[PDB]
């Protein structure tokens, strides 16, 4: 046990992430998935034809 | 022999393996150790104060084991509807199929939010488990032994309810065994009872008898997962199951 | 292929299994079932006393069960719930003599603790025209479980690995049982922290999956004999033989 | 500050009166083979205080222990006392088998026969034989279950009785010291089974 | 079904038991973890909540 | 040296009480104060905790528990080996008979 | 030379003799006497059965005699005629319990024949002021001789090699007895061609050459304890323990 005696951070709380922002922004969440790196996947016949 | 395979009369062609859902859902479900680490409701209790509690007095206790507690449906008038209707969950459904375990457990006890009082949590690995009867959550009565109080040397942690009313734990494998028993337990040998639960966690409030009235009949829910060191060892087949959607509906 | 030429010597090949001074033969190939890999020695961790396996006497075979399996036995029917480190001793005490009278079990009379593997051969002597099937299943620590009284059926022991003894083939069931108890030693006698349930690693239990079937004038009975070897043993805690008490009769 | 440096210190635990008129099988001590060897003070307090070896106090804060103990027997004699005594060790005696002992049942287990002629001190290093890699503490907190007796018992009989000369005394004191051996070790930190004598006041909470 | 009926000899029995065992094959796989449809037999007590 | 815990943020203040004695080391057994300067060498100091409440908010403070903990903080070096005193065994303490 | 500095630990050096789990110490150097060179194994010539020495249990020491040697015992006086492969068993049966209760002698209960050497330590606990002297002599096959009843004196056993146990020095008598019988194995039980005189290799007998001498207030008694090791053994002919009968009481 080294004692950490340096001064700690000094923030602002906010209750919620941004509702407005949607592009360049890693949005943290609580996934109801079982894998933390899991993302829904699109196989060769489930492919998105329309951008 | 069991898994012998004499003459495979195969009519099938090749089916494309999805990787246990990796190809569709982006995640594999082959390893059942990582499904066991999803938190399951362990217990559920209403805080019932019987006698005048001091600051040291433990509010409730429970033996800590991955087998699931001795399942409390509840009283015949007021049943706990999850353990009545949704019988047993997942982790003792998988641990029903094994014999020994060696590993740790996690708990994440969730406290009521009406209370504010500071909460201590003891892990007591000394405690033997005397049978599957009273392998359950014990609302503690008046103090007769050192079971009923806060103790010194055991590993403890104090959650401040005013900051966050959930304490999250990692209960280590402090047994003198190779591995512990995993089915239901009848306590044949007198030292076998040292080898079922990892210990015996006791949660207690630091409130006096004037703040003890806001504590009365508030729910405390406990969770658990198996914490990355858990290794269920000997394959033992499953017992007779009961099908849940054949349970009778509450006819009006 | 397929050239039957029996003689006065008989037709087939006879395989052996020799131990110290016990050779027991089977015409048929065994249906081996091994519930766990072979155990490590583990006297380093809990014993300073002189530890020695008595492999010239303990690794012999010894008959611990024989029972008539008639056709009167129904489908879901126990035939023998053998508790195998106990049944080696309780068979001898069922022969109305002491443990020190048999060469296989004299270190149980002397030593206090035991850790070792167990070979089990469940031999049958059914006719070729009889039809039926046993299963021989090893359960680790039967009596440390309370819902085993509902598991104890042929549907529940078919899920774990087990041997099958068909009465047509007169099959033999080899069964290699390594040591997996909670504690790395089984006491042979009343030890300070447990007195009840002594030397109980688990239960070999032999259910019926198909009963015997035959004609009206067919051979009704069928004898089954169970042998046990105690091969990779070790005994520790040399103690007096007067602290060893007799096993529970069961 | 280290368990293997606190437990590696002899603490006097027993004073044994070995006289001339002891026979060739008389028991001198039957203390248990755990670090909680006991010497009680004959005091007038309502709660009795107790002397422990340092291995007992440092082992009382832990749930489990294992390893060899070391008993040093200082047989306080001149070079003109001649004696001989078994210090044996029975692995696994429950309390019902604690009686019906003699030195002849002791010789079937591990034992050590010591010749008191000139050198008058020896260390019997008690083996650790159990079915369990560790061993749960004897006393525990104030909690009557989880109170597990010792793995095994240490005995000390009189193999050959004491033959003192007519100028030296008929009686000999034997001091018995306990040390955690080279292989002694403890693991899980739990509530200590011991309290200090700094405040021996105790309040009985009867409900009357 | 029974394609060709059983033809036993006069010394062997007229009846035969057939055991049927189930195994997940080499291609068997399951994905989404939901509430189990089964409960243990360790506590078979069930409380009917009728409103009478 | 002081510190002010805000009870509204978190009601626990965590400390590190330094060795501010003019000694080589301090006494560690129970202490009878023979010398008058020996009493400067037992405790590290004397911590005083106080509330900033007036006499109207002092009524919610009355008979509430305050529990203190301690550990030894990585610089603690107990020096001279002295054997233990007579101990008392805890599970021989009498039970509260009904 | 000659610098006496005793301490709390005592003065002299203590020598040990460790076996399986038995350590027994002597302050004094032994007076070893070895009547024959060490015997060869000889299971090749007369045994096809599984032969194994149980050296982790049989090579321990075991007390087989203790006796008070008072000054009332005259000059030509037997103190113990021990028949040593028998006396190891008859001491146990003199302790009012069976042979299977002791770890040293369980293979005598099981096996039929025995060949091995025997270590004997005849320890004494006399005072330094007592004056007297024993001799410990091994005679091969005492009871197969009929004029030994006249040879059995201190003049006749001083001619063959023997140990001397002086009561002044509190001396210890090591005595290495290899196997020399007419037949290369001693049966432990009643064997088809001889029934009488079982397991009799010979007699250790302990006469008195000088009686104890002392003052009027001197220590009268003197205890002598005899230990036996069974080191280079081998047991053959695994048999039932129910054919072993108890030894003759003698
Ligand atoms: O609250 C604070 C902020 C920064 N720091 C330190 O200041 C340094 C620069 O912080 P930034 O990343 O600019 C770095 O050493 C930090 O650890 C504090 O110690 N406390």
């Amino acid at each position: 046990n080294p004692s950490y005696q340096q001064s700690p951070r000094h923030f602002v709380p906010t209750g919620m992430h941004s509702l407005a922002l949607g592009t360049n922004l890693v949005e943290p969440l609580h996934a109801l998935r079982l894998d933390a790196a899991g993302t829904t996947q699109h196989p060769v016949g489930c492919a998105p034809d329309e951008d | 022999e069991e898994s012998r395979n004499t003459t495979v009369l195969d009519t099938t062609t090749t089916l494309q393996s999805s990787g246990f859902g990796r190809a569709f859902f982006g995640e594999a479900f082959n390893d059942l150790k990582t499904l066991m680490r999803r938190y399951q409701l362990y217990g559920q209790l209403l805080l019932s104060v019987t006698t005048d509690k001091d600051i040291d007095h433990c509010m409730f206790t429970f033996p800590c084991l991955p087998q699931g507690l001795a399942l409390d449906i509840g009283s015949a008038g007021s049943p706990h509807e999850i353990f009545n209707r949704c019988r047993d969950g997942i982790i003792p459904l998988i641990a029903s199929g094994y014999r020994f375990y060696r590993g740790d457990l996690r708990y994440k006890i969730v406290f009521p939010s009406n209370v504010n009082s500071n909460i201590w949590v003891q892990h007591r690995p000394d405690r033997r488990l005397e049978g599957w009867s009273a392998a359950k959550i014990v609302n503690c009565d008046a103090v007769s032994t050192g079971q009923g109080v806060y103790n010194h040397g055991y590993a403890s942690h104090i959650q401040i309810t005013r900051v966050n009313n959930v304490i999250e734990l990692e209960v280590p494998f402090y047994n003198a065994t190779c591995y512990n028993y995993l089915q239901a337990f009848n306590a044949s040998s007198a030292a076998s009872s040292y080898a079922v639960s990892l210990g015996e966690i006791s949660v207690g409030f630091q409130a006096t008898s004037d703040d003890i009235a806001s504590i009365v009949n508030k729910p405390v829910t406990i969770y658990y997962s198996i914490g990355d060191g858990m290794q269920f060892s000997q394959w033992v087949g499953y017992q007779p199951m009961m099908i849940l959607d054949q349970l009778p509906a509450p006819v009006v | 292929m397929d050239n039957p030429n029996p003689g006065p010597d008989g037709e087939g090949e006879v395989e052996l299994e020799k131990d110290s001074n016990v050779v027991l033969t089977t015409q048929r190939d065994p249906s081996t079932s091994i519930p766990a890999p072979v155990s490590v020695k583990w006297s380093r961790w809990t014993s300073n006393d002189v530890v020695d396996d008595y492999a010239t006497i303990t690794s012999r075979w010894y008959q611990i069960a024989e029972f008539v399996w008639s056709k009167d036995d129904p489908f879901d029917k126990e035939l023998a719930r053998l508790i195998l480190p106990r049944a080696l001793l309780s068979s001898i005490e069922a022969n109305s003599d002491a443990i020190c009278d048999v060469p296989n079990t004299i270190p149980f009379k002397v030593h206090a603790y035991w850790r070792g593997d167990m070979e089990v051969r469940v031999q049958i002597n059914s006719n070729k025209f009889q039809v039926g099937q046993l299963q021989a299943t090893w359960y680790y620590s039967d009596h440390e479980n309370l819902n085993i009284s509902s598991k104890r059926s042929v549907y529940g022991f078919s899920q774990m690995d087990h041997a099958l003894i068909s009465a047509s083939a007169s099959n033999e069931a080899k069964l290699v049982i390594p040591f997996k108890h909670v504690y790395p030693f089984l006491p042979t006698r009343i030890v300070p922290d447990w007195t009840t349930g002594i030397l109980d690693m688990g239960a070999l239990n032999i259910r019926v999956i198909a009963p015997l079937r035959m004609s009206a004038t067919g051979p009704t009975t069928c004898n089954v004999v169970v042998f046990i070897k105690l091969n990779n043993s070790e005994f520790t805690g040399t103690s007096s033989g007067k602290f060893y008490a007799s096993q529970i009769r069961a | 500050m280290t368990v293997s440096s606190i437990a590696s210190r002899y603490g006097l635990i027993r004073r044994v009166q070995w006289k001339k008129d002891h026979a060739k099988g008389s028991l001198l001590l039957q203390l248990d083979a755990d670090p909680f060897v006991e010497q009680r003070i004959e005091g007038t307090n309502p709660i009795s205080l107790y002397w422990f070896a340092p291995v007992g106090v440092v082992s009382s804060m832990f749930m489990q222990w294992r390893g060899s103990l070391e008993y040093r027997f200082d047989i306080i004699a001149s070079q003109f006392h001649t004696g001989r005594l078994i210090v044996g060790y029975v692995p696994g005696l429950t309390a019902s088998l604690q009686l019906q002992m003699d030195y002849m049942k002791l010789k079937s287990s591990s034992y050590v026969v010591f010749d008191l002629q000139e050198s008058n001190s020896f260390t019997f290093e008690v083996p650790y034989v159990s079915y369990r890699p560790w061993w749960v503490r004897k006393y525990g907190g104030n909690y009557l279950p989880s109170s597990t007796d010792a793995p095994s018992t240490l005995f000390m009989y009189v193999q050959v009785p004491l033959i003192p000369m007519e100028a030296v005394s008929d009686t000999i004191d034997i001091n018995v010291y306990v040390r955690g051996g080279s292989s002694f070790e403890v693991c899980v930190p739990v509530q200590p089974s011991l309290g200090l004598n700094w405040n021996t006041d105790f309040i009985l909470r009867n409900d009357e």
